[PDB]
RNA sequence: GUGUAGUGGCGAGCGAAAGCGGAACAGGCCAAACUUAUCAUUAGAUAGGGGUUGUAGGGCUUGCAAUGUGGACUUGAAAACGAUAGAAGAAGCUGUUGGAAAGCAGCGCGCAAAAGGGUGAUAGCCCCGUAUUUGAAAUUGUUUUCAUACCUAGCGAGAUCCCUGAGUAGCUCGGAAAACGUUAUUUUGAGUGAAUCUGCCCAGACCAUUGGGUAAGCCUAAAUACUAAUUAGUGACCGAUAGCGAAACAGUACCGUGAGGGAAAGGUGAAAAGAACCCAGAGAUGGGAGUGAAAUAGAUUCUGAAACCAUAUGCCUACAACGUGUCAGAGCACAUUAAUGUGUGAUGGCGUGCGUUUUGAAGUAUGAGCCGGCGAGUUAUGAUAGCAAGCGUUAGUUAACCAGGAGAUGGGGAGCUGUAGCGAAAGCGAGUUUUAAAAGAGCGUUUGUUUGUUAUUAUAGACCCGAAACGGGUUGAGCUAGUC
RNA sequence: AGGGGUGAAAUUCCAAUCGAAAUCCGUGAUAGCUGGUUCUCGUCGAAAUAGCUUUAAGGCUAGCGUGAGAUCACAAAUAAG
RNA sequence: UUGUGGUAGACGAGCGUUGUAUUGGAGUUGAAGUCAAAGCGUGAGCAUUGGUGGAUCCAAUACAAGUGAGAAUGCCGGCA
RNA sequence: AAAUCCAGGUACGGGUGAAGACACCCGUUAGGCGCAACGGGACGGAAAGACCCCGUGAAGCUUUACUGUAGCUUAAUAUUG
């Protein structure tokens, strides 16, 4: 018995090929640059899907360190005034959010400062 | 019992291949290491083979076949510890035929042998008997005849 | 698969594996040797589990 | 299935792919346990229960 | 039997003969004694008779019983069964989709035929066949019958009678066949060389005893091996990169001085109804027409992917450092296998490919230009191990072979393993070897078998590809070297 | 006419090839040496040392991995004395 | 409750392909194959609709293998 | 037409790095795209390094290396008195 299976070849090629679309010149025509780059891809989704709440944290702390300066307070002070006295858990994005519908959070501003 | 669908119970095993990729592991080098004299086509020295040191076989003295050139005589054995188990009484060939322990077409001699006890008599027609064995089977009021 | 020759003349096999052997160095030089040595190299000896399974499917 | 091979039996249904007739000597177990449906002639029992 | 006894730089390796179960089965005839006829009968020759061997036979002298089986076989006659062309060979209409129905559906029907092929799409009943029943002037095959030649037949008695295969068997020197690396047995290139039933040879050097067989002359069907060929048919075989190298005008075209090497490619449609005619054009051709179910079936001819080359809606891009993507994210344009949707993606963060081999490669180490296809741990026969199954404590189990639907299976116990081991061996025996030792120690004082399947392994090329080479047979001195 | 030929000698020439032609066959030569060896998920997870090797780029055994099974207290670990 | 990185490498469970067997069944009211799409799965992989195409094919359980390709300065064809 | 070619949108300095970088790090410079030129580089391309080494690899050649041998020569024996 003899078989040639061509169907399963191509249905699989075609499965990469799909994967790695909008991409630049000949990684979406060849398979085995497509293959590569679909590879490669996905270690960088793999690395930035940590990346990314690696920064957005940092991020908060930056929009909210600059929102405590125009107050007359730092940041690397105000979690003390979380922590210690009025123990908050407040989140640490939530109370960066509060600024774009200030005048909420300049109430927190001056609650710690009991 | 229904050949649309017919089972077993368990006999279908790990068949490893060899070839054909990695995430069934056994892949490129297929089990055979990495770039050795095995790696290669037809590996797998001489079964007896250290490798230039003389082999245990060569290293160690040859027994002495001191009978050379004959063959043992062999010898039909009828030991006592399961001839009771075997039901008859005046055991000789023309009854060991009937009892297929033994065959017609064989012009072979007897012997017996063993000494567990046995309970009821028994008569041999036999052509070597144990001292033991023949003690045995007279301390059940048998007797025992030694054919020449 | 045809009996290794050379093996089934040094390896006698007795009942339950522990296949059998001869003791060396006692063909050629007496005087090299003691007396104990000589007297324990006469009594055959069985072979290490180690040249078990290189003799085994050698026989 | 039949013990004497009767000659007007399987002048019929030779034409009939589905059926068929065999002595029993003939008959394997592939053979049997696909019948689905069979007529046994009443004289092989006696064989039969000789063979166990 | 057994991978045994043996043989082997006792290494690699090699490997019988008996015995046993089976397929098939047949044993005949000369030379020589003696006799006949004839050869200048110097026959020591020619043609006859006779005779064929081992519990020895035959010839020589003398009697009895024989008319017959038997074939390894000659001619005729008759008959049967085949092979080579062929003859007959049952059974159906209606409706719907439909280009065409043989489908699908309704109601029937025939069968020793529901094997197969065709018929506008898948037919038991449209056709051609098949099952079955049949038939040969001529040529040929196998068998049988009757006659017909040639060959072939049996039990005794007497007696120093004669014959019973000569440069032969042996012995020696060098070699070999046989399982044996030279050894009984068997053969022989050289040399020598016997005996004659009270004999000769043989039973692993050899002699005696016992026992077996009679060389040195010929012939022999059957079982066995093989199939380019003829016929019928089959395939858990290939289906145009396969399968024979070859589906076609293939050993062709082509390469070579020559031996020799040696390819690729098939499909309109059911049927040519092969596309009259018109326009453009020099024309091929193209665009309408026309046939047709479809002309995106049009002779580039089944389907028609990818790499690849062009066109186009939508979005982005001409201060920008880029393994080219990802995580965020605006604006823009659309609207779905209804989804916290789709395409693009100004701009931020981040980011030195894949296999290989290597201590370690983004690699200034190597492989791949790209796409598609082809392409690399199988098979036979045995060994051990794991798992499952059948069968079981005088257990289990068949092989070859025979019958069978190119079947399961039934017969077939010859053998295989296990049932008592130990010992180099005779031997002894739940004991046994060593030993003066019955102490001591070694080894033993029961846990089976046959298959299935899987892993590993052995001999075969044994995962695949890869040498330079080695040997054997042939073809070449039309270039060049020499000679004529 | 090729384990040959020819050579005013160079290892020249022998059908664009000659330290021993060309093609066919044994033949699928052998290669401890490069290269390649094609589907997935789960469990566990090393060594790159010792001895010997006409051996040192290879091989055998031990060491180290894994699977199946037993030992389950006196065995193996981890701390103090 | 204790865990779940991993080459060589041991072990386990599995998807797919081609065909055979029986069992069901779809098909000119358009089968496989082929492209396209804004689906479903833990993976090998699997459906749905439409255009093309114009006759075979799908699922369930066993069985048998020329059974699974990105690399061999791989072979053949095509194309840059 | 060709050899070449992992996909490419293919800067420079200092440093690092399998030790000499288009890509990595930190600075610096640079609108997109051709054409004629020249050759510094991309350890450019063509050749599985000719040297060297390794393989219990090959061939050719040598010799008071080993084992054998065609030839040449010597003796017994047959041809044979
Ligand atoms: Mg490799
Ligand atoms: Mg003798
Ligand atoms: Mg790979
Ligand atoms: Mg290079
Ligand atoms: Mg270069």
């Amino acid at each position: 018995m003899r078989i040639k299976g061509g169907k399963q070849t191509r249905v699989r090629r075609k499965k990469w090929l799909k994967q790695a679309s909008g991409s630049f010149g000949t990684r979406h025509a060849s398979y085995k640059v497509a293959k590569q780059t679909v590879i490669q891809a996905a270690k960088y989704a793999y690395r930035d899907r940590r990346n990314k709440k690696r920064d957005f944290r940092s991020l908060w702390i930056l929009r909210l360190n600059a929102a405590l300066r125009e107050q007359g307070m730092t940041y690397s002070v105000f979690i003390n005034l979380l922590k210690k006295h009025n123990i908050e858990i407040n989140r640490k994005v939530l109370s960066e959010l509060a600024i774009k519908e200030p005048s909420k959070f300049n109430l927190i501003v001056q609650k710690v400062k009991s | 019992l229904n050949q649309l669908k017919s089972v077993p119970k368990a006999r279908n095993h790990k068949t490893k291949t060899l070839g054909r990729g990695h995430g069934s592991g056994l892949g490129k080098t297929s089990g055979r290491g990495q770039k050795g004299q095995k790696a290669r086509k037809s590996g797998l020295t001489r079964p007896g083979f250290e490798g230039g040191q003389t082999p245990l076989y060569r290293r160690l003295p040859k027994f002495g076949n001191a009978r050379k050139g004959f063959l043992k005589q062999e010898w039909v054995v009828l030991n006592l510890n399961k001839i009771a188990k075997l039901k008859l009484d005046k055991i000789n060939r023309a009854s060991l035929i009937e009892k297929q322990v033994i065959s017609a077409k064989s012009q072979l001699p007897i012997k017996l042998i063993g000494h567990t006890k046995l309970e009821k008599p028994l008569h041999f027609e036999v052509h070597k008997v144990s001292k033991q064995a023949l003690k045995a089977v007279e301390n059940a009021n048998g007797s025992v005849k030694l054919l020449e | 698969m045809k009996v290794k020759s050379a093996a089934k003349k040094r390896f006698k096999l007795t009942k339950s594996g522990q296949i059998k052997r001869k003791h060396a160095y006692t063909s050629h030089l007496a005087p090299h040797k003691t007396t104990k040595q000589k007297r324990h190299l006469r009594k055959q000896g069985t072979v290490s589990a180690s040249d078990f399974k290189r003799i085994g499917n050698l026989i | 299935v039949v013990n004497t091979l009767n000659t007007n039996l399987e002048q019929s249904t030779s034409n009939i792919k589905n059926v068929q007739v065999k002595h029993l000597d003939k008959v394997s177990v592939r053979d049997l346990m696909l019948a689905n449906a069979l007529l046994v002639e009443k004289e092989v029992l006696k064989a039969l229960e000789g063979k166990f």
